[PDB]
């Protein structure tokens, strides 16, 4: 159990994208560190927010 | 009419030369099979692609 909880923490702290860690909770609901947005339109504030909760 | 300079010819040649540049760019894009061949096509895209290639390897 310890051995295969350690790698759960490993995925939590290492699941990454283009220089962004995802599952640490930086893009959670109450997260203050940063916010993730997708600009899905061709003019001004045509953006959207995506939430990824903590998975540690 | 003025014969010392064929003004329509100059404009047509200009348009043709820029069209040739565009077609050469498209031909190189076709030949390589890659959208970003040289730098300046999309600098951020090229940087992200290189980083993700390193990640993939």
């Amino acid at each position: 159990v310890s051995q295969l909880i350690d790698e759960v923490d490993r995925i939590a702290s290492q699941a990454e994208f283009n220089k962004m860690n995802l599952l640490q909770g930086d893009f959670a609901r109450g997260s203050r560190a940063t916010s993730m947005w997708f600009h899905i339109g061709p003019n001004m504030h045509q953006r959207e927010r995506v939430f990824i909760a903590t998975m540690t | 009419m003025i014969i010392n300079h064929n003004l329509a010819a100059i404009n047509s040649h200009r348009v043709l030369k820029f069209q040739n540049e565009e077609v050469s760019k498209n031909m190189e894009k076709l030949s390589s099979g890659m959208r970003i061949n040289r730098a300046g096509d999309d600098a951020s895209g090229l940087a992200v692609s290189e980083k993700m290639r390193t990640q993939v390897n």
